């Protein structure tokens, strides 16, 4: 009569899981020409990033992105790259540290060494914000940022990779297969003398999807470590530290794809680990000890 | 497009409470439980912020179970809602006490009353109190001092200990300063069976040491043996349950103003 | 005491086949295909059982 | 089967029913088949 | 890939196929994750026949298999959706607990109280489905493992015997289940020691306003947790801030230790209370 004619209208529109994306966009792109940024099951966001924070990730694209909690109320909020805190772990040689200091550090810069080896890692200025895509260089470099998904052209025409340099990635590499590989995040402190450590940071890759059994695997490399973060719970009463190590979920990639390679930057050159097909995919914080 | 939840207005909203529920067309919603019809009485928070004798920590335990929604449109005698798919951008609006910036992990937490005593669009005591919507490292921040404050609050008869209390609920972030038990009796279970309890088994453990650790660990009735470890093990389960404080965006954007912000949604 | 060592060999060989005229009746069907879709490469999973 | 009733005092074999039903096994054959999003863009994108 | 469409392989009866198309939206578990599987790899049987056979192995093993959902059952095809993380999706139970609409729900490897025939054992090979607990029968079943671990370590040989007997029959909602025979072995071992450090440091951080807190208040309260647990200053706040978030680190790190992995987040439960609309793998 009424009723069932008008819920076999809201029932046949089947063989997608809505047909209210697909078909609506096709409504606005013949209605404006062809629209980009429509066919991107991805999701993306565009960040203000000043000059003096411009660099590297403009050049060579697909690069990780992070906050900063500055504990100095008028800039405090400063873009950091994967790249860029390696001048502040201890796994990175003093070479490949000073190497990249002086690619950033161009009189626009080293406040941001003098507040991070100086205004320590605490695991929580750091926030993992994405990978990159079409960085805009003009009068301000306008970096879209990549949030869920893989970093990728417009028009889906090359995957952009993820830029993990060399020192921060080898010493928690992880077991060789060819498998989905799931990208991890790893700041783990050496609690010796200055109250922090020098903050080690960490590209881990592993096969290992749970909690445990994956902080288990970091249970063996990390006793150095972990027989100092026992230390200083002796060493000063009253003081105490906080973790020990720090993990997230970063993304993940396809492992046959892991390859090196190495970035043409300012500075020299600096050789990182490409990782092609990354899937963006930013975990929550596991404190642990 | 996506979840569909209507709210049916129990109470007449007026065009200019309706004019305040247009402004928040971004914000988060608190819901009891996904159902496609709720009440005006079930959406909101204010169903949890009642009773004499309920503490911070009963109100998250039964927040942490109200499932988080987004505000949709308010149609008249209608508002309409969506429950969020996970990794998906969402435009939630900047009602916490917090200015979010470009990057952060937010975290829902319910409103608390000292110093910020606030309401809504109101008639028959149902309002629409609001969650905060505030970072994370400042969520579990503004946990640990009420624990700290309810762990002093039984030695207000020193005014040096009320001296440390008095410098303790003050809470001081980016851009905001805002003023702030069983949960305690739990930190206290914990903070003295694991003193005892373990230097029986450091002892025995401490000769075989494969990370090489219990060197220094060292250096830090069988029924009633385990019924310690019983009532250790669970009171762990108790704080850990209200610790955890389940983050629930990721900012990548803010909306000048800091009305609003396009928030990844996580969790 | 002794010892008997037992060891495996792998010999690898052309393993020749004979089989009569329609010996195993295979009965099939057309290859239906599913569609998987990704971010960046859409893959077609064909199949018949 | 054949039936030989034949001898004294050999036992005879009574006439045996043989009855016998076979079985079938599967095997699936796929193979994956991969097109890039760009492939297909350029179907739908038609420039000038 | 997601989609799994899975060779049964095996001889299988019409009895089986009706039992699983009642069974559309169970939990299967797959090591290898192609589009196109055999049973042997499909299903959680074949490593709960091992030899050995605790649940020190089956429990960290099977957090290396990858889940899916059952679809489409006609004939021989079985779809094996693999779920993403963060849709919604619907379950039916494969254990008897009702699973209490809007919590965390789990895996667990085998019910073992016996070797349940999880279908049919189909040429003695039955198809085994993991129990999806939610979460504190999880924990629970998880921590008294390491309970009767710490118990064997300070036992002759048999209050060992007379107190995981006190303690095995968990009577959890809808179910009374059994600890199997509690083997001690090294992965917990591993672990225990890091729970027992992990007791250490909260006894190192406890700084006397946290110790004193329930022998504070006995005195002035007379509740039930604070008398049953009578059996069981400083103007240093700032300190005491480093020192209980350092403790915070520990107790979300050894309940990290026997809680696990957050799985499938009920939307909602049916009356029936059999299938259930879950999300966050």
């Amino acid at each position: 009569s009424f009723g069932p004619m008008k819920r076999e209208v809201m029932e046949f529109d089947p063989e997608d899981p809505y047909k209210v994306s697909k078909m609506r966009k096709l409504e606005r792109s013949i209605a404006k020409g062809y629209v980009y940024g429509a066919d991107h099951q991805a999701i993306t966001a565009r960040f203000f990033v000043r000059e003096s924070l411009g660099e590297v990730e403009q050049k060579n694209l697909g690069v990780l992105m992070f906050r900063l909690d500055t504990g100095i109320e008028m800039p405090s909020t400063v873009l950091v790259s994967l790249f860029f805190l390696s001048m502040v772990a201890e796994n990175v040689s003093a070479a490949t540290k000073n190497t990249l200091a002086a690619i950033y550090g161009r009189e626009g810069e080293a406040i941001r060494t003098w507040l991070r080896d100086g205004a320590w890692r605490l695991h929580r200025v750091v926030h993992p914000l994405g990978c990159t895509n079409s960085i805009t260089p003009g009068a301000t470099c306008l970096i879209t940022c990549s949030m869920r998904g893989h970093s990728y052209n417009m028009l889906k025409t090359e995957i952009y990779p993820l830029l993990v340099p060399k020192e921060i990635y080898l010493d928690l590499d992880g077991e060789s297969t060819d498998e989905i590989r799931f990208v991890y995040f790893v700041i783990t402190y050496d609690y010796n003398s200055d109250r922090q450590g020098r903050p080690s940071a960490f590209v881990v890759v592993s096969r290992i999807t749970h909690r445990h059994t994956l902080i288990n695997v970091l249970r063996y490399r990390f006793r150095v470590s972990r027989f100092h973060f026992l230390n200083n719970s002796i060493s000063g009463y009253g003081p105490s530290t906080g973790c020990l190590g720090t993990l997230q979920r970063l993304g993940w990639f396809c492992s046959r794809d892991s390859r090196s390679g190495i970035v043409a930057s300012r500075a020299g050159q600096l050789s990182v680990v490409k990782l092609e097909k990354f899937y963006v995919d930013v975990g929550p914080l596991v404190e642990f000890a | 497009m996506e979840t569909t939840v209507l709210v049916t207005f129990e109470q007449r909203l007026t065009t200019g409470d309706v004019g305040k529920l247009s402004r928040l067309i971004g914000a988060v919603i608190p819901i009891p439980y996904r159902h496609h019809l709720l009440g005006s009485s079930q959406v909101g928070l204010d169903a949890v912020v009642k009773d004499k004798t309920r503490d911070y920590s009963r109100m998250r335990a039964r927040m942490r179970e109200m499932t988080l929604t987004i505000m949709r449109r308010v149609e008249g005698n209608q508002m309409i809602l969506g429950v969020p798919t996970h990794g998906q951008c969402y435009t939630i609006r900047n009602t916490g006490p917090v200015s979010w910036e470009k990057g952060d992990v937010l975290t829902t937490l319910p409103p608390v009353f000292s110093g910020e005593v606030t309401g809504l669009v109101s008639v028959s005591d149902w309002d629409l109190v609001l969650p905060w919507i505030v970072p994370m490292a400042l969520a579990t921040e503004i946990n640990q001092r009420m624990m700290m404050l309810a762990l002093l609050s039984l030695d207000r008869s020193h005014e040096e200990v009320r001296a440390a209390t008095a410098q303790l609920r003050v809470v001081r972030y980016r851009d905001a300063t805002l003023t702030l038990r069983n949960v305690c009796i739990s930190l206290s279970m914990i903070a003295n069976l694991s003193s005892e309890v373990t230097l029986a088994y450091v002892r025995k453990l401490a000769l075989e040491d494969s990370n090489m650790l219990l060197m220094k660990c060292q250096e830090i009735t069988p029924t009633e043996e385990l019924n310690k470890l019983t009532a250790l093990f669970v009171m762990i389960r108790q704080i850990t349950d209200v610790i955890s404080e389940q983050p629930a965006f990721l900012v990548c954007d803010v909306s000048p103003d800091d009305k609003s912000a396009l928030c990844i949604y996580k969790g | 005491f002794a010892l008997t060592v037992v060891r495996t060999d792998t010999f690898e060989t052309d393993t020749l086949l004979y089989s009569t005229k329609a010996s195993t009746a295979v009965i099939i069907n057309t290859p239906i295909v599913t569609k998987e879709d990704r971010d960046i490469n859409t893959v077609f999973h064909v199949s018949q059982n | 089967v054949p039936r030989v009733a034949t001898g004294a005092g050999i036992p005879t074999s009574r006439q045996t029913t043989v009855m016998v039903s076979k079985y079938s096994e599967k095997s699936p054959i796929t193979i994956p088949f991969e097109i890039s999003a760009a492939c297909l863009t350029h179907l739908k994108e038609t420039f000038e």
